[PDB]
């Protein structure tokens, strides 16, 4: 028998026994293993179904948007300026955060894809021939020197990893290893940053993954141009421990588990079904 | 609606205590800038991107603030920390920011002296009259002053000039002056000044008369 | 069977209506091994002065009760030499045996859910405000859930149907749990191992798990019956060891 | 290093070849063909074994 | 280092087009936003106008619209902030700040008043008492219309206890005071004098203080 | 210069592809993994665990613990109804927010048998018998115990073992049903009836409480991964 394949049902007949598979006790914390071959008469079914879609690698291994960055070729305010930054976190989007918060601890590699589009800013004229735009997405490790402005020396990236990409081609992509200092990524942290139980409470004190800096490598354009970089994360080689109950209430903040009080489900009119 | 400034107008702190800041903005923000305006030159930049750095700012300075309330907290005050602090936010109608959060260095509270300099012959010849009394070397800033001549009080034409914080003693010096006329000074006798403060019980009195030359 | 004796140190718990014992995630508590250690110095291992049954205070079950929670190891900070070893050491690592016990007659009814929830990070009551550590866990006091929602400026959100975490309280039965059904049950026993992402941790800055006792069916009886039903919680550390000996904390 | 596995196909020419091109194991593709499981940690976390047909108490 | 400073202007005959000059040359030229922060004696910090050299896209603020022309001239590297059709409210210290992420490179700021007054000479008046081991001194300056004033004591030889007082305007004229501490060893032994000079009006007033 | 040719599909970003990419941190030494208890390898290990069902979700009881408590009392005539819902494990408002319901909402197909466990939480001196049935969808919901004894039922006898399991079999014409329910893949109805009554001694409160738990059997599976329709946002969380 293959692994992942669900169990077949055996044939059963009528019984008159002192055995009681239906009568149990859920006070023990034990979920009963009653199959339909215990409370009725079944036929022999050969079941070819497989649990391939339900694996942790298949359930997590889709690329999901985690951040939408914005930067222009000419500065109007801040935001948006000629460059922008992003502290790496998986908690600004609701879809991947709820998928990750079904487990307490995790361990995975990371594949990062950027979809960098561009559009012309609103002006009185647009007729201008422009060369192809080149972008840089520098990764600054925790503690390193951050770019203070445009044309800064820190974009020389002698040890920091950095990608260059010209518009029109395939999206860029690079793989990341497992970057935690402990043995697993903590999705939750019931604790504080200081030993006196003050400071920051929650998972914010544990996530320290560095920043991600974006800019145009072209010096200028004729007329200004806004640009949007979408970050896509796909976990791979995933391990997961201690499953949590699923999040019911909608999130409010990217650094907190805070919530407004919601009902447990939706309401109906009466507890009984009524028709014939 | 809609005005935006710092929350405390005039504070006071000694070198050795906490300096925690609070501001207000009419519109939300993502970044926040904190500055320091000293009396005598232009202000300087102390905190950008709510935490990052400056050129000459030491390690004891800290900052935060998101949306409509800012916080540029100093963990320990020293003698070089006497300046006014304002915010910044770029817009789309920048809010505007505050005017600056005033503060003075704290030490033992000083009681002043009051010296009346009578008008000489050179002012009364030209056509003017000004009886002065100078309240110098006091602390804190607040003084109730009053002009009393021959018993009754006078508040027209009075002045309240304010020196800044000193660099040697960090106290204040105030000029309490009224202006008069050449026959307005020739119809009263005893021109006095009392400087009411919480340090002393009774305000200090110096008196002079007109019937002596 | 329904009898059970548990002996740990110089203390013994007897039970005559026991359901069973829930053992963690199938894992018994054990000591750390050489291929999982990080700190280099030798740890201390007081096996009988520290691994013994420590009883907390009691709570009163009413027909309006919402539920209680305790956060560990901070709930046993004043208990004996277990609390004295937490003060002098930087790291600690232990498993637990929790025995929650609530007796009533055959004329009372009610059901409690007794969960042990790892990393139960709680959300604040006044959102946009940070909140105190005294409202999250006192040293041995039982913190109380509420029926309706909480509007405290510096505490957590205590509406029990959200369990203080933003989830449905009915889905808490994936954490190691047992029920105390007064029709059939007298007490609940849960054996918890050490669950963390690091092999050792500070026992002051970090709450490992939160033991919640939530009434799902409320206590109701005749008025001429006994009206005071208490619930008592007895916790024993298991395989506790400590690294990093310095002066007494904690700051 | 040509690893020849079995393709995912239905029930009732079926293989594929993979080369690894990079030196880091973080650079590989996903492990989509591992479907092992044991739910007895969560569904039966008890100390004494509970037989299905027997009484529970 | 970003060089150098900004230049100040005096009261002009009315009707002309005023024009400042910011010499901000630490360039790094030329793609930046020279935001002109303004400040009254009420210490309120608002903005006057910006520009962009690559295109010419100037900006403004609701109080200084109609008209504040700020044209870019990169060969001169200058930035103007004067507004046409302005009124007498603009007596303010004028910053001309180049850009970075925050407001990093500020200017030193020039004060320019505008009205239709006449330059009046200063009037150094005697302040001498008519009693201890020390005494104070002073010489009041009454009635000077433009803001430049001078505070000198004995040509800079007794310049320690000189407490500098601001001149709050009343009836559109400035009035401050300027004192010094004089011990009894020099009082009334030696000659102590003061001088208030107005360089915009070109008159120097010297007085020797003798006690009555 | 090896002669190649580009097929359709080049320079595209499909979000469910398996390609290799160059590492950004080359020769990085990852920290060694330890034995944490509770490793999850399949999502169906979670869905096979009992979670209590909010059957009494009539407004306003969804903001309290009254959603989970099914009231039972001594009756005046036998054969009444206790509760009833339609078997839609990812669409019905009774079952979609349980532990089995939140996992099915990440998918579009489901298949297999499910378990319904009921727990009498009354006094130790009160006795009762119930009939929990399951009706396949061809003829509408039953309206009496006579219309429900003809279906797939079980008769619960309340005694020392406080729990009983109604196991819902897999009866359909397709191999998979749809999570967001349509008329083609209807799964039926679940009703519960009074077999006799609740008979208590004196000095015992009248109204009592049953808790209901749902899980999945060992032949359960899901298919067609999709996004959940439960979580939503307008702007990015700051
Ligand atoms: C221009 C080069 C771009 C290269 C991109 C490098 C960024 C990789 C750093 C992120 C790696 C860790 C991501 C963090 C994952 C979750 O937040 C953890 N569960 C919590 O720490």
């Amino acid at each position: 028998r293959a692994v992942g394949r669900v169990a077949d049902t055996v044939a059963s007949g009528p019984v008159n026994t002192e055995q009681i598979p239906a009568l149990t006790a859920v006070e023990t914390g034990h979920t009963s293993q009653v199959v339909p071959s215990d409370t009725m008469q079944t036929r022999h079914v050969i079941n070819y179904h497989t649990r391939s879609e339900s694996s942790i690698e298949n359930f997590m291994g889709r690329a999901a948007c985690v951040y939408i960055a914005q930067y222009a070729t000419e500065k109007v305010n801040d935001e948006l300026d000629r460059y922008t930054n992003w502290e790496i976190t998986t908690r600004q989007v609701a879809q991947l955060r709820r998928k990750l918060e079904m487990f307490t601890y995790m361990r995975f590699d990371l594949e990062i894809t950027f979809v960098i589009t561009s559009s012309q800013r609103t002006s009185t004229t647009y007729a201008s021939d422009s060369p192809p735009l080149t972008h840089q997405v520098m990764y600054v490790p925790p503690g390193g020197p951050i770019p203070k402005s445009y044309e800064d020396f820190a974009w020389q990236t002698s040890t920091n990893p950095s990608v260059f990409w010209t518009e029109g081609n395939a999206p860029p992509r690079m793989s990341i290893p497992f970057m935690s200092v402990g043995n697993a990524y903590c999705n939750f942290y019931d604790g504080w940053s200081h030993f006196s139980q003050s400071g920051v409470y929650g998972y914010t004190t544990l996530n320290n993954m560095g920043h991600l800096y974006f800019r145009h490598v072209n010096k200028s354009t004729a007329y200004p141009v806004n640009s949007v970089a979408r970050v896509y994360f796909k976990p791979k080689h995933v391990k997961a421990w201690v499953p949590r109950a699923p999040r019911l209430c909608p999130y409010l903040k990217a650094r907190n588990v805070n919530f407004n009080v919601q009902g447990v489900t939706e309401s109906r009119n009466k507890i009984t079904l009524d028709r014939s | 609606d809609i005005e935006l400034t710092q929350s405390p107008a005039i504070m006071s702190a000694s070198p050795g205590e906490k300096v925690t800041m609070t501001c207000s903005a009419s519109s939300s923000l993502r970044y926040m800038h904190w500055y320091q305006q000293k009396s005598g030159t232009s202000p300087k930049r102390w905190i950008y991107d709510t935490y990052n750095l400056a050129s000459g700012v030491p390690v004891r300075f800290s900052g935060s603030g998101s949306g409509t309330s800012y916080s540029l907290t100093i963990s320990s005050m020293e003698a070089e920390d006497a300046a006014t602090y304002y915010c910044q936010q770029w817009s789309s109608n920048p809010p505007t920011f505050g005017a600056g959060t005033k503060l003075e260095l704290k030490r033992a509270d000083a009681a002043p002296t009051v010296s009346i300099f009578p008008p000489s012959s050179e002012q009364l010849t030209s056509g003017g009259a000004s009886v002065v009394c100078f309240l110098n070397n006091f602390y804190p800033k607040d003084i109730n002053v009053k002009w009393k001549i021959d018993g009754s009080e006078r508040q027209n034409g009075v002045l309240n000039s304010w020196t800044d914080q000193d660099s040697k003693d960090s106290t204040y010096s105030m000029s309490s002056t009224l202006t008069l006329t050449k026959d307005e000074y020739e119809r009263h006798n005893s021109y006095t000044c009392e400087a009411t403060h919480k340090t002393s019980t009774s305000p200090i009195v110096k008196s002079f008369n007109r019937n002596e030359c | 069977d329904r009898v059970r004796s548990i002996t740990l140190g110089n203390s013994t718990i007897t039970t005559q209506e026991c359901a069973n014992v829930v053992v963690g995630y199938g894992v018994w508590p054990t000591y750390l091994s050489d291929h999982e250690a990080t700190a280099v110095d030798q740890p201390t291992q007081p096996d009988v002065a520290t691994c013994r049954f420590y009883t907390l205070e009691s709570v009163k079950w009413e027909s309006s009760s919402a539920g209680w929670w305790w956060k560990f190891p901070e709930a046993l900070s004043d208990m004996g030499l277990f609390g004295q070893n937490m003060q002098y050491h930087y790291l600690g690592r232990t498993g637990y045996t929790i025995h929650v016990q609530c007796n009533a007659s055959k004329f009372h009814q009610g059901c409690l859910l007794v969960v042990c929830v790892p990393e139960a990070e709680m959300g604040a009551a006044t959102t946009d405000h940070a909140f105190n550590h005294t409202k999250l866990s006192n040293i041995g006091q039982a913190m109380e859930f509420s029926a309706k929602k909480s509007t405290d400026q510096t505490g957590p959100q205590t509406a029990v149907h959200n369990a203080g975490m933003g989830v449905a309280v009915g889905n808490l039965t994936i954490f190691p749990h047992q029920w105390i059904n007064l029709r059939t049950n007298n007490s609940a026993t849960i054996v918890m191992p050490y669950i963390n992402s690091v092999p050792m941790d500070n026992m002051y800055r970090h709450y490992n798990f939160t033991l919640m006792v939530i009434p799902f069916a409320k206590l109701e009886h005749s008025p001429q019956a006994s009206t005071y039903v208490p619930i008592t919680v007895t916790v024993a550390p298991m395989c506790a060891e400590y690294n990093g000996l310095r002066l007494a904390g904690h700051q | 290093g040509a690893q020849v596995s079995t393709q995912k196909t239905g029930a009732h020419i079926i293989h594929y070849t993979n080369i690894n091109y990079y030196k880091d194991s973080a650079s590989n593709s996903l492990n989509r063909q591992d479907f092992t499981q044991d739910p007895s940690k969560f569904t039966e976390p008890v100390k004494d074994v509970m037989i299905k047909t027997l009484p529970a108490l | 280092q970003v060089q150098l400073q900004q230049s100040g202007s005096e009261l002009v005959r009315p009707g002309a087009s005023v024009k400042l000059s910011c010499r901000a040359s630490g360039y790094t030229f030329t793609t930046y936003w020279m935001h002109w922060v303004k400040q009254r004696p009420g210490q309120g910090l608002e903005w006057i106008g910006n520009i962009y050299p690559h295109s010419g896209n100037t900006n403004y603020d609701e109080r200084f619209k109609s008209k504040a022309t700020l044209t870019v001239d990169t060969s001169s590297s200058t930035a103007y902030m004067q507004l046409s059709s302005l009124t007498s409210e603009d007596s303010a210290v004028y910053y001309c700040t180049r850009d970075l992420r925050g407001f990093a490179y500020w200017g030193q700021g020039t004060t320019v008043t505008v009205s239709s007054p006449k330059t009046t000479p200063p009037s150094v008046y005697p302040l001498a008492p008519a009693a201890a081991s020390m005494v104070t001194l002073g010489c009041l300056v009454k009635g000077y219309f433009p803001e430049p004033v001078t505070v000198t004591w004995n040509s800079g030889s007794l310049s320690s206890g000189v407490h500098t007082f601001p001149a709050v305007l009343q009836s559109d004229l400035y009035t401050l005071s300027s004192s010094v501490t004089v011990p009894s060893s020099t009082w009334p032994s030696e000659t102590v004098t003061c001088n208030v000079a107005h360089p915009a009006s070109s008159t120097k007033v010297d007085k020797k203080i003798v006690p009555r | 210069g090896l002669p190649t040719m580009n097929t359709p599909g080049s320079t595209q970003f499909l979000t469910s592809d398996d390609f290799q990419s160059p590492s950004a941190m080359p020769q990085f030494d990852v920290t060694p993994e330890i034995q944490i208890p509770g490793q999850v390898r399949n999502l169906m290990e979670i869905a096979e665990v009992d979670s209590v069902v909010p059957v009494n979700n009539t407004e306003g009881h969804v903001n309290s613990m009254e959603a989970y408590r099914i009231p039972v009392r001594p009756q005046t005539s036998s054969g009444e109804q206790v509760f009833g819902f339609q078997l839609q494990p990812g669409h019905d408002s009774v079952l979609k927010h349980t532990l089995l319901g939140e996992i099915l909402n990440y998918y579009a197909n489901w298949s297999g048998s499910m378990k319904l466990t009921f727990m009498y939480c009354g006094a130790a001196m009160a006795t009762g018998k119930f009939l929990i049935a399951y009706s396949p969808p061809g003829a509408g919901v039953p309206g009496s115990r006579r219309d429900a004894m003809l279906g797939t039922h079980v008769i619960w006898d309340v005694g020392l073992q406080s729990s009983c399991v109604l196991c819902v079999p897999w009866i359909s014409q397709t191999n998979y049903r749809y999570v967001t329910s349509d008329a083609y893949t209807d799964a039926g109805y679940i009703t519960c009836w009074y077999q006799t009554s609740i008979v208590t001694p004196p000095d015992i409160p009248t109204t009592s409480t049953i808790l209901c738990f749902v899980s999945a059997c060992n032949d359960f599976s899901v298919r067609l991964l999709r996004d959940t329709p439960f979580i939503t946002q307008q702007a990015l969380f700051q």
